[PDB]
């Protein structure tokens, strides 16, 4: 691409502008990050059951974070929070949405459609519009151009661990989208071919492998733990044919760092 | 959200469509000349719209000298308003009330440039407009001209994908599209911009198609139907038939007769076939056609 570098300026700067709170959880008097686990992993759900991008769902998320970062919700509440984030999300990304009335279905009508409609408008307003916001996924296509075989294995398990570090605030709200995808896609591309960062994108991001350790660390153990954590929507997302069954796949024992 | 609207005084209605209503407007308070777009939000119960969710969180974004700038936001329970830069006309009308004479063609070349300059802003922050056309290039009694319109508009930090229900009209439409490609790419927007260089410039649409194959057509009629080696992929493209008719590139002197070598030039690079290989914004602005270029006004017949 033409722009290809441009946009990656752009990203790596709205990143930082579009971030959350790291620490917002604790000021949450009412839910946790365990509540969060579980709303991510709903809506990885939602978004496997009306067959959602996977940008959505990462947009989705950012939405939550920026409006959980500024707002006290209740743990009764955190689901029309979480519900509105995916149908904005959808609005802004999917090429037509669903239906309002898919996303009240998908809650089992714990809410009416008007109170999504209702929190649609206050997230909007907490937002304030801002919705494009950068994504894992986003920088992982950038760095995807920098296969020189292009692996599709190496992509979906790229995409796999990105998705994961959506589940768990701690740790993976203290890193930046750059970061999370720098560190999925050096994991990925280690353990399906045995290479490693490539230097052209060690000077396309100023990334180096030692930049990348703290985040590559936490998620290479959250690799390890996946067949164990408490939420699972996304490797049983990730076992489908898709995705190269790259769930499946077994993560090395260690990092060759 | 109330107050705000209240400070608004209706002037005229400018604008009218499926979104709902463009007036020009004053701030009562300030005595700004705006416009005011009024996006009806009953008329379906479905929230906000998607066109004005993308439309305001990418135009915010994208503060540039010709893109009309979006102002504000105001939203009520039941009426969604954008506040935008006011500006005097589009380039429909204004290539309409300058057919007689014709749009002089360094005033052509000032227009062409700031749409470049503002399309390589869109492309180099990673949206696509898609629905370039004269009547969302807006104009005033100044020179500029801006784009408008992001109704249609993506970002495409992820690959943007292809929607029959959400197309440029049919003149405007590059030919990836035409034939089913996959994704949309910056590609299309400069399609775009040389089909309307070209009509600005010979006052007749460049490639106006009566439906989709008929569009195909006019545009293999004038630059020749593509294959393997000119757009490597074009025969294996979805909707692309092996049965169609196999024309001659016409001469470009004779498509375009009043440009000169630079401006044919630039128009043959705009109006590539392989989209990888159409010249990108950025590229078009270091072009010698505008090595001397200028900013003239229009003549606006208001
Ligand atoms: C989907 N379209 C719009 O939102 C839109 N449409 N128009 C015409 C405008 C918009 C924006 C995005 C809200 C911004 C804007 C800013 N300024 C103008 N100015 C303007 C003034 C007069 C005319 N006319 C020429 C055509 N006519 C005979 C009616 C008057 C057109 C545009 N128009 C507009």
């Amino acid at each position: 691409p033409d722009y290809h570098e441009d946009i990656h300026t752009y990203l790596r700067e709205m990143e930082v502008k579009c971030k959350p709170k790291v620490g917002y959880m604790k000021k949450q008097p009412d839910i946790t990050n365990s509540m969060r686990a579980i709303l991510v992993d709903w809506l990885v759900e939602v978004g496997e059951e009306y067959k959602l991008q996977n940008e959505t769902l990462h947009l989705a998320v950012n939405y939550i974070d920026r409006f959980l970062s500024s707002m006290s919700v209740l743990r009764g509440k955190l689901q029309l929070v979480g519900t509105a984030a995916m149908l904005l999300a959808s609005k802004f990304e999917e090429i037509y949405p669903p239906e309002v009335a898919e996303f009240v279905y998908i809650t089992d009508d714990t809410y009416t459609k008007k109170q999504v409609l209702r929190m649609e408008h206050l997230v909007l307003k907490v937002l304030t519009f801002d919705l494009a916001a950068p994504t894992v996924n986003q920088f992982l296509t950038q760095y995807f151009l920098h296969q020189q075989p292009a692996n599709c294995k190496v992509e979906s398990l790229a995409m796999f661990l990105g998705e994961l570090s959506l589940i768990d605030a701690d740790p993976y709200l203290k890193y930046l989208p750059s970061v999370i995808a720098g560190a999925a896609f050096h994991l990925a591309l280690y353990t399906v071919t045995g290479q490693s960062w490539p230097e052209s994108l060690i000077r396309k991001t100023g990334y180096t492998l030692e930049s990348l350790k703290p985040c590559l660390m936490d998620l290479h153990q959250t690799y390890l733990k996946a067949p164990q954590h408490a939420q699972q929507s996304i490797r049983e997302k990730y076992k489908n044919s898709k995705y190269h069954g790259v769930s499946l796949l077994n993560p090395p024992e260690t990092l060759n760092l | 959200p109330l107050v705000d609207m209240e400070n608004f005084q209706k002037v005229e209605k400018i604008g009218e469509g499926t979104y709902g209503v463009v007036y020009k407007a004053r701030n009562k308070l300030t005595g700004e000349v705006v416009a005011l777009k009024k996006i009806r939000l009953d008329t379906e119960t479905e929230g906000v719209p998607s066109t004005a969710i993308r439309e305001i969180s990418l135009l915010k974004e994208l503060n540039h000298p010709n893109i009309v700038k979006l102002l504000d936001v105001i939203h009520t329970e039941n009426k969604l308003y954008l506040v935008f830069e006011f500006l005097h006309q589009d380039l429909k009308k204004f290539m309409d009330a300058s057919a007689l004479t014709g749009i002089p063609l360094p005033l052509i070349k000032s227009y062409l440039f700031q749409l470049l300059q503002g399309l390589a802003f869109c492309h180099s922050h990673r949206v696509l407009h898609r629905d370039l056309k004269p009547q969302n290039l807006l104009i005033n009694t100044e020179g500029a001209i801006k784009l408008a319109d992001f109704g249609l508009a993506r970002a495409f930090g992820v690959p943007v994908r292809t929607y029959t229900h959400e197309v440029v009209t049919l003149w405007y439409r590059a030919p990836e599209i035409l034939l089913g490609c996959k994704y949309y790419s910056t590609a299309v927007d400069i399609w775009s911009l040389g089909c309307i260089f070209a009509e600005m410039v010979t006052r007749r649409a460049l490639f106006p198609g009566d439906s989709e194959i008929d569009q195909l057509f006019r545009i293999f009629r004038t630059l020749g139907t593509p294959d393997e080696v000119v757009w490597p992929g074009v025969t294996s493209m979805p909707d692309y038939k092996p049965s169609f008719p196999k024309w001659a590139r016409q001469d470009f002197s004779k498509v375009v007769p009043p440009l000169d070598e630079d401006g044919r030039s630039l128009l043959s690079q705009m109006l590539h076939y392989d989209p990888n290989k159409r010249i990108s914004a950025k590229a078009a602005l270091a072009h010698p056609f505008f090595q001397d270029v200028t900013k003239p006004v229009p003549h606006l017949r208001l």
